[PDB]
């Protein structure tokens, strides 16, 4: 929702500022923590089906 | 608006053009149920061309589905894009071809024959301007050597101006499935030369040399080998399929590919071809699909391009592209291979451009060749026939379902009869 | 791409066979029946069946039951093809004659039918690593018959050959003299090169090393298996400077006939000992040299070098290496033929050598070396006097010229033998021009 | 000398081999 | 930064080589490309290791899938919904569907079983094939573990709705270790109702 | 010419900056064998 | 019937069947400390 | 636009290229995986001399990888450059050198060559402007003797007006990796002699020389000895790369460095090399750098230049330098030291500075000598050459693979008549 505010700025004062790439990151390192923990779900999942 | 019949043949052309729907749904967006789920608007500008309408908006494809014995039907049907083709149009019979050309022209094809025929009545009269039929099939063995002369004569007949594509599987000479292979494919050519207007001859070995050396793979199956029928057979109708700067259907690539009646057997070809580990470092460009379309092995019959001069020549390109790069390397090709092209042709390359590629793809390029090497092919056939026929094995089932010696005879001396003007166009 | 077929022709070549086995099925983690435990190293020597079975790729061959009939009821009872084990009813008797022209000519065909088959299950054969025993019938007799055939059928194919040459003072047959004799006269044109191990070497290094006063022949396989474990393993494991089986000919074999390189491996050391030891590259090159870790009773100070082929194999930096050799060079007591400016072929594999839990120590470095020293020929001349002690009085010849071999040939033996006795002495010979 | 339409062909002054005659005006 | 000389070495005691370059059909290529480079490590790119399924440790003798997991098969019973003026009878069908999973290749299968008075095309829905994942992920197949009472799988574009499975699967996945759902029961047709 | 000084410093700052982490990252390297020379003589006993 | 089984085999039988259980066990507070760590790292490392 | 193929024969060549491949993509920019993730646009400006674009911005080298032996080709593809390759440059077979020249020349090498010149053909067509080829190999062995003196003559007889470098590790004179190397050696040289137009003559022992009194490593290895073989590579080829005042591509070397067409072996060497302890007792300057330069110890040839007066020396400079030093320097050094530089050759050091020093490094020099002490290699491969062919040992192996004693003799006869102009220029 940042982003899409963000990106509704005007014509010169829409800008690369530092701000903008670190949200970029964070929407890239959320993704990837989130498919990790996707990861140790269906590790725990497969466990669960072995300890039954 | 322009529109084919699509017509399938045997267990070969069966699963032929089983690979080639799969194909066409895929480029054009209709899912395994039907249902069209896709990303453009020029998937359905021209999908009457080969898919039905329907109530509910999910389209149906003008496919009938001929064959002697009814379990090759149930396999198509069963396969992923089997259900959806028309039930109507799983025509079948309750007998045996047995890899007998009689038994697919003179007998139970000849009782199935009125009912293809009337489903393909219903089907050419469901339209509104017939381009024409396309027929798959395999040019040895029975059904689609008998059913497919038999359905191509008397489509000929009933429909006189119509286009009629057959592509055709013709027998390898290093290896075989059948006996009788040279006594089908020398009763069949003789159909096929006053009746067809664009036959694809497609040889096995060389779809093997394909699969092999240029995608260079290690389990390759008939899937995969009709599928490379299949790229061609869409590469060859795609300019009527999707918009595209200087485009030609299958009547403008039959005028200027077809010099005189009876020259048109063609070796097609297919080639941004890449083996799957080294499709990343490809820099696929027009210079490159130029070497690799007129290259000596991407050739899908097995007649080497290097043994006869060039009659005519088709490249149907697709994809966003340079037409003066196109014009450079068709320029180039003939200056610096000018004694393997007619010298009485002057620029006997045809060159169509279609906007869409194919999904996967940057830039495709199909290929027709229309050559003087299939003498070889023509003569190989020839010898394999008379080796077996001197001694009239294998005979006694065609003189019994009610063939006779001078039926062999004139298919030998038309074949020979067609081998000959091939000769006389490629010695001026 | 690089497959060795491996056949081993009597109850050494078995019972050495059965020891090489042990380890390459651990150097690789084949576990005893054949199914690799939870990459494709194992294409050297192990074929893959569907199943995951990886079948060895060998054919142990010997004429009398027991010897094989216990690899097919022991650990290693569902590891070889049942098929590849290839006996028959009846020894040849120590009588290098019956195991070439009597009872050897019943099991050739079934012999080379299934190498043909191993063969052709391969897409580049290195060569057929065999394992002969020049003392008894098969290992004399069968051995040859094969050496001519796997010469004509499968051509230039290396054909690299380890041998358990006869002992300068122990000897267990009377009849060894002539069996040895007649086997060189029949596999001296059909090999390329023939490695040797003689038993009481290996006792000894077996004595003065591990500290073993009471070894066996097991004690002694192990050994000939880690020396096979390094020549063939720049095919298996990774390195800088490999060496395959084609290159340990044209570099180890002068001129034709003198195909009989020696062996030496170099860390022998055992556990305690190795606690008080450096076991550097020096420190094992060096070694090599020393004439007593010679796996051959012969001092080789008493000939002269002509090609020698050190393969190490662990820890071993490109330069300890040149420094070493360099170092062996400067020596008085290490001289060289004069027509080998050089005389060292080096190879460098990286793989550790394997511990099987049984007695050499774990090392971290270690080196095989392979000596065309002419120190061969007081062996050769030896042989050749005992077979002329008895060939005199025409003795046990009775038993072999009634199998079927023409008397003519004993002498034709020692006939051209005495040539390449000849031919030691010549190539050491200098040129005052 | 180029064979056919192989890579040796479109290189500079790359002579190429004619294609092999045929069973026209020949004897038979 | 490198330089002529900076570089380290290692304490590996694993250097197996693996074969990557070799020929079959007498043409030269990769042979294959999910083989480990030195030391059974994997190289940069290639990531993959399950594949097939990985089936715990009942009939662990060693032997393959193909011999040890011979001609059993899982069953399971679905059913589906469409309309295209060329039918079976009515709108709203509960099309009546068995799925079997071949446990020696890990394929699936989809059959039509028989309804009385039905003129459908009878016999086989979908040919013996490894059917892909629905794609948000189109490169993993259908394993073992996604089969279960009262679930939707989907197939070619098609949510079949798996409500019972039949009593050999049961037992094997109750082996397996997947809780198996209550059982549920297919809605009735209404042609079917009326035909009855 | 203060820039000049300046580049020519920071050069040759680097260049000992790397010349350090070597002879560290060495020491380490040094280490590392006698341990594993170590544990090997663990496996001896 | 079923054969008629060892008394050696119906220990190691029982003894397989214990392991089996520990391991499982063993493999399971593995991952139950695994999944506090990542639970953790991710709520720290998002704020 | 000036583009190099780059070739590797054997291990030695193999393992070199690997390293050189590997150093090079770290001075270009280019990842493993071959995307680009550089720091400046000049080192994508001039990408386009060892990388032939891909789709997706990929860059693959422009290089073909020869061994008869496809062991090393798995020890390239499992280190850590070996995704960057083109899958179908590897061309390998099913067979084993056994260090023969006459197995890597007279043998199964013939019937691999043909493909690794259609793979050479494919890279050097997809050009616009080739300048030259470049092949590392070992001078003495198998393969990289034998393959990389075949393959420079048939791309020589191809490509006439070509530059053609090989870098070729030299033997030893102290400790031999091959028996047969002697043979091996000459029958190499005597085809490098009246082929190439570079050789860079490069000693093991040399290169380790430099690894240990001037570097002070203490375990060095392989690859760090490809490391300093490389680095050379890279500084004769960086002109052409990045750029500079006066810059000088590889005929602009060769131009200067070759007075007579037979006397073009030369020894390189790179010296900015500073020791674990001596870096940070360094001022480093370019007089002290040509001071390492032209030091008789920073050789990677195991050959004295005082035992020769030199006949050409060149050095490229890599970093901001003052061309003040630079030219007094050369100057001082070749009037300081008179006795080693031929008087009929005024100025016979040719100076060529670029702008973009080597990463790490504030100001580096390759350094490439012509020298009369050349001959001191060839000399030692003649003597151990006429010690082994005297006796005709190690040849029944060659004849029967099938050469003759006479290419043995002209081999001889011709290594011994490079000899001579190699000790007149020296005597004037
Ligand atoms: N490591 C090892 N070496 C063995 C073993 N058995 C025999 N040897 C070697 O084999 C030699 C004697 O065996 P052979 O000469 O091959 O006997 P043979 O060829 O089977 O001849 P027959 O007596 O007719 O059966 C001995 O001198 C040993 O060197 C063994 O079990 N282990
Ligand atoms: N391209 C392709 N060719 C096939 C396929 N299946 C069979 N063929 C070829 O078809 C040839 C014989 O088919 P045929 O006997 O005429 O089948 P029929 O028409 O049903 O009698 C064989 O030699 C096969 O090589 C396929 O799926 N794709
Ligand atoms: N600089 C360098 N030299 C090497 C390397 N690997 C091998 N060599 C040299 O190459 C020589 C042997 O190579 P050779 O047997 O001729 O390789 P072949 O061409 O496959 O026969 C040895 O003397 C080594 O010194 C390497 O990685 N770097």
């Amino acid at each position: 929702t940042r982003l899409e505010t963000r990106t509704h700025r005007p014509n010169v004062e829409l800008c690369r500022d530092v701000a903008q790439y670190r949200l970029i990151k964070e929407v890239d390192e959320i993704a990837y923590n989130v498919a990790r923990l996707k990861e140790t779900l269906a590790q725990a999942q497969a466990e669960l089906k072995g300890l039954n | 608006m322009r529109e084919i019949v699509h017509l399938q043949a045997g267990q070969c052309g069966n699963q032929i053009g089983a690979k080639f729907w799969e194909v066409i749904s895929d480029e054009h967006g209709i899912d395994p149920t039907g249902t069209y789920h896709g990303d453009s608007d020029l998937q359905l500008e021209r999908i009457n061309v080969y898919y039905n309408e329907a109530t509910g908006g999910k389209y149906v494809p003008r496919a009938v589905l001929v064959d002697l014995e009814p379990g090759t039907m149930d396999s198509v049907r069963s396969g992923p894009f089997g259900q959806i083709f028309r039930p109507d149009n799983f025509v079948f019979g309750q007998s045996g071809a047995g890899n007998n050309w009689a038994k697919g022209h003179y007998t139970e094809g000849a009782e199935l024959v009125d009912s293809v025929l009337d489903v393909v009545r219903k089907e050419a009269e469901s339209c509104d301007c017939l381009q024409g039929f396309q027929l798959t099939h395999s040019l040895g063995g029975g059904t689609g050597s008998g059913m497919g002369t038999l359905l191509i004569s008397k489509i000929r007949e009933e429909y006189p101006d119509r286009i009629m594509n057959t592509f055709s599987v013709v027998p390898s000479p290093k290896v075989s499935d059948t006996v009788v292979e040279p006594y089908n494919a020398t009763l069949s050519v003789h159909q096929l030369v006053e009746n067809t207007d664009e036959t694809y001859c497609i040889d096995n070995e060389a779809l093997y040399d394909i699969c092999f050396r240029t995608l260079k793979l290690t389990t390759p199956t008939y899937g995969d080998l009709n599928h490379l029928v299949s790229a061609t057979m869409s590469g060859v109708t795609t300019c009527l399929r999707f918009p595209g700067q200087l485009n030609a259907d299958l009547r403008k690539l039959a005028v200027n590919m077809v010099p005189f009646p009876r020259l048109h057997f063609f070796m097609p070809g297919f080639a941004p071809l890449t083996s799957r580990g080294s499709q990343q470092y490809r820099a696929l460009t027009v210079p490159e699909l130029t070497q690799q379309m007129f290259d000596a092995k991407n050739m899908m019959a097995a007649c080497d391009p290097r043994h006869g001069r060039y009659l005519t020549v088709a490249a149907v390109f697709r994809g966003r592209m340079s037409m003066k790069e196109v014009d450079e390397q068709m320029l180039n090709v003939q200056n610096k291979n000018s004694s393997y092209f007619v010298e009485w042709i002057p620029n006997n390359v045809k060159t169509a451009v279609c906007d869409i590629p194919p999904r996967g793809l940057k830039m495709s390029a199909t290929f027709i060749g229309n050559s003087t090497a299939i003498q070889e092919l023509f003569k190989r056939i020839s010898e394999q026939f008379t080796a077996m026929f001197r001694r009239k094995a294998f005979l006694h089932w065609y003189t019994g379902e009610g063939m006779d010696e001078m039926e062999f005879t004139e298919a030998e001396s038309n074949m020979n009869d067609l081998g000959n003007p091939v000769v006389t166009r490629g010695a001026c | 791409q690089r497959e060795c077929i491996s056949v081993h022709v009597g109850q050494a070549g078995v019972q050495i066979g059965n020891a090489c086995w042990e380890l390459y099925c651990l150097e690789h983690g084949i576990q005893p029946d054949g199914q690799m435990p939870s990459d494709d190293s194992f294409n050297t020597f192990f074929s893959e069946t569907g199943a995951g079975k990886h079948v060895p790729r060998a054919v142990f061959v010997d004429l009398e039951p027991t010897v094989i009939d216990e690899v097919r009821t022991g650990t290693y009872r569902q590891l070889f093809h049942p098929e590849q084990l290839i006996t028959g009813k009846e020894d040849a008797a120590n009588n290098y004659a019956r195991g070439h022209y009597t009872i050897g000519k019943e099991l050739i065909d079934l012999v080379l039918d299934r190498i043909r088959k191993l063969a052709d299950q391969c897409t580049g054969l290195q060569g057929f690593l065999i394992f002969h025993s020049f003392g008894g019938g098969t290992g004399s007799g069968f051995t040859s018959l094969l050496m001519e055939r796997l010469s004509v059928d499968y051509g230039k194919k290396s054909k690299l050959e380890f041998s358990i040459y006869p002992a300068p003072q122990v000897s267990t047959a009377v009849v060894e003299p002539y069996n040895s004799i007649l086997t060189t006269h029949t596999t001296l044109e059909h090999s390329d090169c023939a490695f040797m191990v003689d038993n009481e070497a290996i006792y000894d290094i077996c004595r003065r090393n591990l500290d073993i006063e009471r070894p066996t022949y097991t004690n002694l396989n192990r050994l000939i298996s880690q020396i096979v474990s390094s020549i063939t393993a720049s095919l298996r494991f990774d390195g800088a400077l490999n060496v395959d089986l084609t290159e340990f000919q044209t570099n180890l074999v002068p001129y034709p006939r003198i195909h009989f390189p020696l062996a030496t491996y170099a860390p022998v050391i055992s556990a305690e000992k190795a606690y008080h030891e450096q076991l550097s590259v020096a420190e094992i090159t060096n070694a090599c040299f020393e004439p007593a870790n010679q796996m051959v009773k012969c001092d080789p100070r008493h000939g002269k070098y002509m090609a020698c082929c050190l393969l190490y194999r662990g820890d071993v930096v490109p330069k300890d290496v040149n420094a070493a050799i360099a170092a062996i060079k400067t020596k008085r007591s290490i001289q060289f033929v004069d027509w080998c400016p050089t005389g060292f072929k080096v190879g460098i594999n990286y793989q550790p050598p394997t511990v099987v839990p049984g007695d050499l120590a774990k090392v971290q470095r270690a080196v095989c070396m392979l000596s065309n020293t002419t120190a061969i020929a007081e062996a050769w001349a030896r042989l050749d006097h005992k077979f002329d002690l008895m060939y005199a009085k025409r003795a046990f010849v009775h038993w072999y010229v009634g199998e079927g071999m023409e008397e003519g040939e004993f002498s034709e033996a020692r006939e051209d033998m005495a040539a390449l006795e000849k031919d030691y002495e010549e190539v050491g010979m200098d040129s005052v021009e | 000398v180029s064979e056919g339409f192989t890579v040796k062909a479109m290189m500079k002054n790359s002579v190429v081999r004619g294609p092999p005659t045929a069973g026209a005006f020949k004897e038979r | 930064l490198p330089g002529n000389s900076f570089n380290r070495n290692i304490g590996k005691e694993k250097f197996h080589k693996s074969q990557h370059w070799g020929f079959c059909n007498n043409v030269r290529m990769l042979v294959s490309e999910d083989k480990p480079g030195i030391g059974g490590e994997l190289l940069l790119g290639q990531k993959m290791k399950p594949k097939y399924s990985v089936f715990p440790k009942e009939m662990g003798t060693g032997l393959p899938s193909w011999v040890a997991f011979d001609k059993q098969v899982l069953s399971f019973d679905a059913y589906l919904e469409d309309e295209v003026p060329d039918k079976s009878q009515e709108n709203y069908r509960i099309r009546c569907y068995k799925i079997y999973f071949y446990l020696e290749d890990d394929t699936i299968q989809v059959n039509e079983p028989a309804l009385k008075n039905s003129g459908l095309p009878k016999g086989i829905f979908i040919r013996r094939h490894r059917i892909s994942l629905p794609p948000p992920d189109e490169d993993q197949f259908y394993t073992v573990y996604h089969f279960n009472i009262n679930v939707d799988i989907v197939l070619y574009g098609r949510t079949f709705k798996i409500y019972d499975c039949d009593t050999f699967t049961k037992n094997f996945l109750k082996k397996i270790g997947v809780k198996l759902n209550p059982p549920g029961q297919c809605p009735e047709d209404p042609y079917m109702k009326t035909r009855r | 010419e203060a820039t000049e000084q300046s580049k020519k410093a920071a050069y040759g700052t680097n260049q000992v900056q790397y010349d350090v982490v070597a002879q560290m990252l060495e020491k380490e390297q040094a280490e590392r064998t006698r341990r594993l020379a170590k544990k090997v003589q663990e496996f001896r006993e | 019937p079923p054969p008629k089984f060892l008394p050696s085999e119906w220990h190691i039988a029982n003894k397989n069947h214990y392991h089996r259980a520990e391991a499982q066990r063993s493999r399971s507070e593995r991952l139950v400390a695994e999944s506090q760590r990542l639970v953790d790292e991710i709520e720290k490392t998002t704020r």
